[PDB]
């Protein structure tokens, strides 16, 4: 146990997660529905943005329990099942978000870079395959918290939920886990394939110097906006994580950086609001869906 | 040129076309519309059947 | 000399002109202006058949109003059960490129054509369940644009080589050819009793065949640009022709005139398909804006819209029992409405 | 019945000038793009001008720039090919061509076959 | 009770079925090309000719017995992967002939998303008559100029070059006159005898099926 100080711990965290819930609820529902469109016209990527869609809404649903947590001044106020259960939603979610990211850059890659080769790789049924083992993967290798204890009550009054201070050693491990892989080798493989996907329109004939800019700027787009907002994150934690490794015998950096931690926390749920509009509104295709799906139901509901 | 057969197969037609017995328009307009009522209730898009005599619901 | 038979071909066309008008007592509106309109005529989609890879290009219902013959540009005739939406026969057929396809009236054949210049026929009745090809009707010179079975031994053929030609399937030859249109044939109607064919081609004309005769009786003009479709009237006394010029027409025998023209001013796209109703009342008309429209044909007023399809409607058929309609498209999905 | 009659031929001396005239009938003028083709003696059919529907695009073959002028009247269901300065190469039958289908941008009618929407022409002799 | 003919129709659905999944596995990996001439040993009413480059099938098909009217059996290539358009470049005005039909194909509201590869041919009698007639169909000639963005072949005169790109340029303006971005042309130039044919017909086949990913993938 060691202080922690929760000066804007109830109010940042609270108002960001509230404007996320309240914006990502519609853009999220219009994503999932403009996926499930793509994905009966036989279109893999349909499949690869539904899954997105579906772990970004899980995320959303998860977020009540955490702004009232944190109005709270981290305090559970739930039991421990509620704990470990939202709680490990609350990040394996964050996770499934940059790994069908990355199943989307490769799967652009593959289709721009070498069209005309891997048709096996580039069929629903193959998609949905990926996206099963993703998901398996994910919450498998992200499990651990779920075989320990996660409701503390720290001497300072307040309950935390899957956070201690100072932390345990496996969750040190977990975290340079979480850091290393789990963030930046998908990231890295995205930055690569968004990479070819640039040099491949470069040896583009049939595409206009300005789309070319138009594409370019939509796959910087992608990157910086994962790293703007995953970044901030994961330095705090693997600083943390290594001054811990280091001295589990000491508080200061906790003291120094526990109320830009959860500040970070809420960065994150930007992605959640993020990835939809992107991936789905940047597009004329998608947009002019969407319209008319949206005018539609409007229009003859009201009969 | 080369085209007197054709021409003149053109007028055949035509003077096989033009001595026919045509009736008046009223009187064939009054066939459709007596067709088209003599058989008004076996036509099940004009009148649609029930939905335990429709094979498709 | 030629100038001489030009001349006496402009005087007989003056004096079928003038025959033609002295039979125009009144317009077919005038007669049916006091008969009850037919509503709103609003159907759903019933069935959406699903399996076929590229463009629908024909579509033939059997005479038991249950199965389906469609022909795609990916090589393939499925036969279809409507109700229970399974397939049947699925028929790889050696050139791609089909145009149209036909469903016999016995339901033992089944026959299709297109760039080959070909009108194949499979025999789906064999002894070991093999669908084989019965037959190879060579002999057009330019693409078979629509298939219709006689009987189980005869078969009319329209071609893009202007002529159309009636087959003896079991000696595979023609029997007789059928001159007289300027511009490739496109679509032929049989009457309810066999014995006339109706033929419409990209000249802007129609013409009445005599199967046994060999011979052109009438010729109906009116239509501004190639004719895409025909069909019989059900009395066998009028054909509906649906053009490139965005107007459906309807034409009578006995009267050698059109009778009624169903145009309205937004409709600026080609007619692709017509079919009439069991009772004739009603005319369903393909167009190239993707969607159906559902024609009065006593009245010409617009009584509903079948919309539903993403691409151009190729094909439309209703059923022999009348209870529902097909429609073929670009998108590669036929759809049963009700 | 869809009709083009072609007027306005005759012999002219190498250097003057005539003036066709298609009356058409049968058809909403005004919805087609219209042409003007050319059949030499012993030559196939040839391509010589093409008007738009409202008469604001038009074009000519390379060897009639600035020599002729196509024109419309849609008012009077009318089509003018005014010939200047004509060549010996001229002497030909001129056709009044109709395209097939209305509201479109494309053509497909200078078949040596049997074109439908085609006039049997008049013939200019230089 | 007749269950039976049913769960026969269902069996007979599901081997239909299977092979339909198969055949539409080899669907997807050809490529149809449509040979629309003025090359049968480059490499009835259609003819149809199999390659293979780089282990990518490609069907290509000339019209063979068929009559010059196109309007209505050119609706039935409106999925193809290309339109190949071979022009021999240069007695009536051929090329006059070729411009008017390649701006049908064009402006066709069908082929409104087929690209077309644009193969300009005879260029060793186009070089031979323009040394030694063009300009007398195409009086723009006279006082047109070679790009400076041109191949410098080894060994050929400007005039040669300036034919051919003349008329290159005769094409790419009904190419251009569209603006809009649903389907392109690639201008080739051929000779008699010649190997990059294929070549050239495979990298502009990829380059449009890349193009078609980038709008599918919403990439675009
Ligand atoms: C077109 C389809 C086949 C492309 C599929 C790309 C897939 C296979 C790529 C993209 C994202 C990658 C995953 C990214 C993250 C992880 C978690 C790590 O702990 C194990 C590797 C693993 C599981 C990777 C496996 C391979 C992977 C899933
Ligand atoms: C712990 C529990 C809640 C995990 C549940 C994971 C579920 C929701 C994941 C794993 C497998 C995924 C499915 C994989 C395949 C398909 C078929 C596709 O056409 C629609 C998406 C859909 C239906 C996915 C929906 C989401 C999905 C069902």
């Amino acid at each position: 146990g060691c202080h922690v100080d929760s000066r804007v711990d109830h109010l940042f965290p609270p108002s960001l997660y509230i404007f996320v819930i309240g914006v990502g609820l519609p853009t999220n529902c219009l994503a999932l529905w403009a996926a499930y469109r793509q994905v009966q016209q036989r279109n893999e990527l349909g499949v690869y943005l539904m899954n997105l869609s579906i772990a970004d809404l899980l995320y959303i649903c998860t977020l009540p329990l955490w702004v009232d947590y944190f109005l709270h001044h981290d305090n559970w106020i739930h039991g421990p099942g509620s704990c470990k259960l939202f709680g490990f939603i609350f990040y394996t979610n964050i996770y499934i978000s940059i790994a069908f990211l990355c199943c989307i850059s490769v799967d652009r890659y593959l289709a721009v870079a070498h069209p005309l080769r891997f048709a096996r790789l580039r069929r629903v049924k193959t998609a949905v395959a990926v996206s099963s083992v993703v998901w398996a993967t994910e919450l498998g290798a992200n499990s651990a918290p779920l075989f320990h204890d996660e409701l503390f009550r720290d001497r300072y009054n307040h309950t935390f939920c899957f956070e201690k201070f100072p932390m345990e050693g496996w969750v040190a491990w977990m975290n340079l886990y979480r850091v290393f892989v789990g963030f930046l080798f998908p990231w890295a493989l995205m930055l690569l394939s968004y990479r070819g996907i640039l040099r491949a329109v470069r040896g583009s004939v049939s595409t206009e110097r300005q789309e070319k800019a138009k594409i370019k700027r939509l796959a910087l787009s992608l990157i910086a906006i994962v790293l703007v907002c995953f970044a901030p994150y994961h330095v705090l934690l693997l600083s943390r994580s290594a001054i811990y490794l280091g001295r589990p015998w000491d508080c200061g950096f906790e003291e120094r950086v526990f109320s830009a931690y959860h500040s970070s926390l809420a960065f994150t749920s930007l992605n959640c609001v993020a990835d939809p509009i992107l991936y789905c509104l940047v597009n004329e295709g998608a947009r002019s869906d969407v319209a008319k799906a949206l005018h539609n139901l409007l229009r003859f509901l009201a009969s | 040129t080369a085209s007197i057969a054709q021409a003149r197969k053109l007028v055949e037609q035509l003077k096989m076309e033009a001595n026919i017995d045509r009736i008046k328009v009223s009187k064939a307009a009054a066939d459709l519309m007596a067709y088209c009522e003599a058989h008004a209730k076996e036509d099940p898009l004009l009148t649609p059947v029930p939905a335990s005599e429709n094979p498709f619901r | 000399e030629l100038d001489q038979l030009r001349q006496e071909a402009e005087q007989l066309k003056n004096q079928i002109r003038d025959a033609r008008k002295a039979c125009a007592d009144a317009t077919l509106s005038q007669i049916t202006n006091n008969i009850d309109p037919v509503g709103r005529i609003q159907m759903r989609t019933r069935r959406t058949l699903r399996g076929h890879l590229a463009k629908i290009y024909a579509m033939h219902w059997g005479t038991d109003s249950r199965l389906l013959v469609s022909a795609s540009q990916d090589g393939k005739l499925i036969i279809w059960d409507s109700y229970t939406t399974n397939k049947v026969h699925a028929i790889p057929l050696r050139s791609s490129w089909v145009m149209t396809c036909a469903y016999a009236p016995s339901g033992n054949y089944v026959a299709c054509g297109g760039l080959d210049n070909i009108c194949s026929i499979y025999n789906l009745k064999t002894r070991e369940g093999n669908v084989r090809v019965s037959r190879e009707l060579a002999g057009h010179t330019g693409y078979l644009s629509c298939c219709r079975f006689l009987d189980d031994n005869q078969i009319v053929t329209s071609s893009g080589d202007t002529t159309c030609a009636l087959w003896d399937i079991e000696t595979g030859q023609q029997t007789t050819t059928f001159t007289g249109h300027t511009g490739d044939v496109m679509s032929l109607s049989l009457a309810p009793d066999t014995r006339l064919f109706v033929s419409g081609a990209c000249d802007a004309s129609a013409k009445l065949w005599d199967v046994r005769e060999g011979m052109c009786r009438q010729t109906f003009t009116g239509h501004e640009s190639d004719i895409n479709a025909i069909c019989f009237f059900p009395n066998g006394n009028a054909f509906a022709t649906g053009s490139d010029d965005a107007t459906c027409r309807l034409f009578d025998l006995r009267a050698d005139q059109e009778l009624m023209t169903y145009s309205h001013d937004n409709i600026i796209c080609g007619i692709t398909s017509v079919s009439f109703s069991k009772s004739g009342r009603l005319l369903l008309a393909g167009y190239d804006d993707f969607n159906c429209n559902v024609w009065d044909a006593l009245k010409a007023d617009r009584a509903g819209v079948l919309a539903g399809h993403d691409n151009r409607v190729s094909c439309l058929g209703v059923t022999d029992d009348g209870m529902a309609v097909a429609t073929g498209s670009w998108d590669s999905f036929l759809k049963i409405w009700n | 019945q869809v009709q083009l009659q072609e007027s306005g031929g005759g012999l002219v001396q190498p250097g003057g000038s005539l003036r066709l005239s298609c009356a058409a009938s049968g058809f909403t003028f005004s919805n087609y793009k219209m042409n003007w083709v050319r059949q030499a003696p012993g030559k196939g059919l040839e391509w010589v001008s093409d008007i738009s529907q409202s008469g604001a695009s038009i074009s000519y073959t390379g060897s009639v720039k600035g020599r002729f002028t196509i024109s419309r009247d849609n008012a009077k269901n009318t089509l003018y090919l005014q010939m200047n300065s004509l060549k010996p190469e001229d002497t030909a039958v001129y056709y009044c061509a109709r395209c097939p289908a209305p509201f479109t941008r494309d053509c497909f009618d200078v078949t040596s076959t049997t074109y439908a929407y085609r006039g049997q022409g008049t013939q200019v002799t230089v | 009770d007749q269950r039976n003919e049913e769960k026969a129709q269902r069996e007979a659905n599901k081997k239909i079925e299977k092979q339909l999944q198969k055949d539409k596995q080899v669907y997807r990996a050809t490529h149809r090309l449509l040979l629309l001439g003025a090359i049968v040993k480059q490499m009835s009413g259609i003819f149809e000719t199999k390659f293979q480059v780089d282990k990518v099938n490609f069907h290509m098909f000339d019209v063979g017995a068929q009559r010059d009217e196109r309007r209505k059996w050119i609706q039935c290539f409106n999925d193809v992967t290309a339109i190949i358009f071979v022009v021999a470049s240069s007695q009536t005005n051929r090329l006059q002939a070729a411009l008017k039909l390649f701006d049908s194909i064009w402006n066709n509201k069908w082929l409104r998303d087929t690209s077309v590869i644009l193969f300009l041919n005879k260029q060793d009698l186009l070089a031979e008559k323009v040394l030694a007639k063009i300009e007398d169909y195409f009086p723009e000639f006279a006082r047109y100029t070679t790009p400076e963005d041109a191949t410098p072949e080894p060994g050929e005169d400007p005039r040669v070059t300036r034919a051919k790109y003349f008329i290159r340029d005769e094409f790419l303006r009904i190419s251009t006159a569209s603006g809009d971005g649903r389907h392109y042309c690639y201008p080739h130039f051929t000779c008699a005898v010649d190997t990059e044919n294929i070549r050239r017909v495979f990298n502009d086949c990829r380059d449009i099926i890349q193009r078609m990913h980038l709008r599918q993938y919403e990439l675009l």
